[PDB]
RNA sequence: GGUGACCACGGGUGACGGGGAAUCAGGGUUCGAUUCCGGAGAGGGAGCCUGAGAAACGGCUACCACAUCCAAGGAAGGCAGCAGGCGCGCAAAUUACCCACUCCCGACCCGGGGAGGUAGUGACGAAAAAUAACAAUACAGGACUCUUUCGAGGCCCUGUAAUUGGAAUGAGUCCACUUUAAAUCCUUUAACGAGGAUCCAUUGGAGGGCAAGUCUGGUGCCAGCAGCCGCGGUAAUUCCAGCUCCAA
């Protein structure tokens, strides 16, 4: 009676224990040199990361020779290589449980562009991300929890409609440019 | 005009309609969206043809601005075209007039037809009074 | 009823009444999470004081 | 020691769903007289219409009264006594009018100081108590 | 301050939190000792106390504001009997209590200055 | 004769079954009225005509139970269909538009379709993500710190955080376009649109578990708090207030 999806489901864990010390020092250090909003973020990403290692360590469990094992294993690790988490030369599963959240989060595009230099102030690379004055290859991304592939970490650049690729500079600009030819002559 | 483009693709001919297929594309970077009228007038100057067997539709932009794409519709005649081709269009850009009332008072007039039973006159006449 | 009912909110009644003055308006999101982070964890006070607050009145 | 073959899944399913009823918990789940029992019938809130405003003192090494009420139920009209937990709100309640009394918070069993009770009043007539307490929203008079 | 600095230009790599005696707590007065000198410390065996131009100073603050021992106790949070012993002279100065007094008060009694026709500016500056 | 302690029979079931849902070491435990499938019902029974197919109910007949109009002589009912009412309750939306899509029905390009689609209501719920950034101003206040005051930074606190101080902006009016059956929205996009950018984030806590107050002022086993330990009779870290910290 309706042609709808209901196909949904939690982006992210909320933590078992509340209230420890450690934990939320960790989380404050992460989300504070990491320039996030709110721990949100922080559970939905170490979430991610749990599903990876979910999946990896039913892979290990699984016998060598699978033909599924085999091709799970190459697909894991292709992704992950595409993302830029994974260096071309650790092919390994092992691997992967070695790995950490923090990079994960440095392929966030808001990380991203701080690295590259292009918005200092990582808080102010994500204002401006908010922005909408940065351009993806082809197109104007607004998401600071954007992923990079590794194709497209070289095709990031400003957009031509913000005051910082073409022209047509802002609204404070037009208006205090204005009120000084208002204002002299 | 002075910096806005068409292109199309996956574009394929037919004849048992009348008409070639294709989705088409256009860059308008520092516009707002493209009203429909002189895209049918730059496809009819590229295309050779008149600008009125042209219908589009179905036309949304990509974010962030810029490319915007959709689906153009190209026939040889609007004579075939009037004979295959949905109404709404041709409601759009007038040619085929579309005036009725609405499906309730149509309703209500089929229960009414329906309560006299037989005679033409009142069932007319179901229409003359009961209006 | 025993009638002792007549003390409800009682202290209620009693306190004085104090309100809330003005106060500059705190920021909120990344924003309220940036400097109490700034506050506590980059920061090196040069006294002793056997890891006292950030609220610190020790 | 426990019965160990392995023919014999019978034998340990009936024993243990003979041993199952031996918890609280589970009985009073499974029985339906804990569901009859109960006056709200199941029900988290309840409606019900306000009789006596009843003060009940506390335990011993407490001392103090604490301002309750009796309330009639509209469904299955019979009365409970229902706790308001606030400084004034029994001033802000009247005689004789609707409030949807909820549950203490610990499943049906008498909470703190208080002896007997296991209702606590929230909801009176339409605007919540705690928007009256705080003065978020006032009396419809 | 510079570090700062660095450590944002050192955007590819190193950097160190290390955290603070802070990052939770609430203690609601502040000792203005470093109570480490003052355990390793034997010889020395004086307390300066505080001087009684202060306590004239927060005697004409508190009249001209016409504020009651207990009115200001009220403002500053803190005990009516430790503002009688600061305008006293005892006083044992804490340097936080003197700074709310101050910010409380118009004149800085704060600092090395005794008093400021208005402290640190009116509308700060 | 048949079945039965391998639980027959009987009783309850707040039982429509299953696909599945929640939880997740494994094992298991609960939930599946509900869009898919099957079954059943169309107020409760009962009997039928036609029809390939009905024990049909937006078909008929009888009874019961409700229940409409009635010149009192009769006639007509079945919303567990769409809405929408009443009632009932803690608890549940609009008596909106459209056959354009999906497909169905019919003699059939051409008609119909409260199927269905669109919109409205809608902190059920889930995804994303606003509530500020940049730079300098710098200046003060500290047991600051490094020479022993003078100078600087290897630091903290607030404050001009202020002409900063001009840069970029969305939240909103708001051009058309787009969309759409027609609209709506989102996406484009001009004109406006932010310095307490007052264009204002709240909800609960701050003795233990459990993160956060030996603050102050009130109250004085009182009010009250308190999931549980317990707190509260004058000096309350537990109530009521202001301030400040913690939590999401
Ligand atoms: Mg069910
Ligand atoms: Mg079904
Ligand atoms: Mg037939
Ligand atoms: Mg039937
Ligand atoms: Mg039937
Ligand atoms: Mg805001
Ligand atoms: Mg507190």
């Amino acid at each position: 009676p309706v042609a709808r999806s209901w196909v949904c489901r939690k982006t992210y864990v909320t933590p078992r224990r509340p209230f420890e010390k450690s934990r939320l020092d960790q989380e404050l250090k992460l989300i504070g040199e990491y320039g996030l909003r709110n721990k949100r973020e922080v559970w939905r990403v170490k979430f991610t990361l749990a599903k990876i290692r979910k999946a990896a360590r039913e892979l290990l469990t699984l016998d060598e020779k699978d033909p599924r094992r085999l091709f799970e294993g190459n697909a894991l690790l292709r992704r992950l290589v595409r993302i830029g988490v994974l260096d071309e030369g650790k092919m390994k599963l092992d691997y992967i449980l070695g790995l950490k959240i923090e990079d994960f989060l440095e392929r966030r595009l808001q990380t991203q562009v701080f690295k590259l230099g292009l918005a200092k102030s990582i808080h102010h690379a994500r204002v401006l991300i908010r922005q909408r004055h940065i351009r993806v290859r082809k197109q104007v991304v607004n998401i600071p929890s954007f992923i990079v592939r590794l194709d497209s970490q070289k095709h990031i650049d400003f957009s031509l409609r913000s005051p910082y690729g073409g022209g047509r500079p802002g609204r404070v600009k037009r208006k205090n440019a204005k009120k000084g030819q208002g204002g002299a002559g | 005009n002075d910096t806005v483009t068409i292109r199309t693709r996956k574009f394929m001919t037919n004849r048992l309609l009348q008409r070639k297929q294709m989705v088409i594309d256009v860059l308008h970077p520092g516009k707002a969206t493209v009203p429909k009228t002189e895209i049918r007038e730059k496809l009819a100057k590229m295309y050779k043809t008149t600008p009125d067997v042209i219908f589009v539709f179905g036309f949304r932009t990509h974010f962030g601005g810029g490319k915007t794409t959709g689906f153009g519709m190209i026939y040889d005649s609007l004579d075939y075209a009037k004979k295959n081709e949905p109404k709404h269009r041709l409601a759009r850009h007038g040619l085929y007039e579309k005036k009725k009332t609405s499906r309730k008072q149509r309703k209500e007039r089929k229960n009414r037809m329906k309560k006299v039973r037989g005679t033409a006159k009142a069932n007319v006449g179901a229409g003359k009074k009961p209006k | 009823v025993h009638g002792s009912l007549a003390r409800a909110g009682k202290v209620r009644g009693q306190t004085p009444k104090v309100a809330k003055q003005e106060k500059k308006k705190k920021k909120t999101g990344r924003a309220k999470r940036r400097m109490q982070y700034n506050r506590r964890f980059v920061n090196v006070v040069p006294t002793f004081g056997k890891k006292k607050g950030p609220n610190a009145n020790s | 020691g426990k019965c160990r073959g392995l023919r014999t899944a019978r034998k340990l399913r009936s024993h243990r769903r003979d041993q199952k009823w031996h918890d609280k918990q589970y009985k009073k789940a499974h029985l339906g007289t804990a569901l009859k029992a109960n006056p709200f019938g199941g029900a988290s809130h309840a409606k019900g219409i306000v009789l006596e405003k009843v003060g009940v003192e506390a335990k011993q090494p407490n001392s103090a009264i604490r301002k309750c009420v009796r309330v009639q139920l509209i469904k299955n009209g019979k009365k409970i006594t229902a706790f308001v937990p606030n400084d004034g709100c029994l001033n802000f309640i009247e005689e004789n009018d609707e409030v949807l009394v909820a549950g203490f918070g610990r499943k049906g069993h008498a909470v703190g100081d208080i002896p007997g009770v296991r209702f606590k009043v929230v909801k009176v007539a339409n605007v919540s108590l705690l928007a009256l307490y705080k003065g978020k929203k006032e009396r419809p008079r | 301050q510079a570090i700062l600095a660095a450590r944002r230009a050192a955007a590819g790599e190193d950097v160190e939190t290390s955290k603070k005696w802070a990052a939770g707590q609430n203690k609601q007065h502040s000792i203005t000792k470093n109570t480490a000198k003052l355990d390793r410390e034997t010889e020395e065996l004086h307390h300066d106390r505080v001087t009684l131009e202060v306590g004239k100073v927060i005697q004409q603050g508190r009249q001209s504001k016409g504020l009651t021992q207990k009115d200001l106790a009220t403002k500053i949070n803190e005990k009516p009997q430790v503002i009688a012993d600061y305008e006293s002279g005892r006083a044992i100065p804490n340097n936080q209590v003197l700074g709310k007094i101050e910010r409380a008060i118009g004149l800085k009694l704060r600092g090395k200055d005794i008093g400021k026709p208005i402290e640190k500016g009116p509308r700060a500056k």
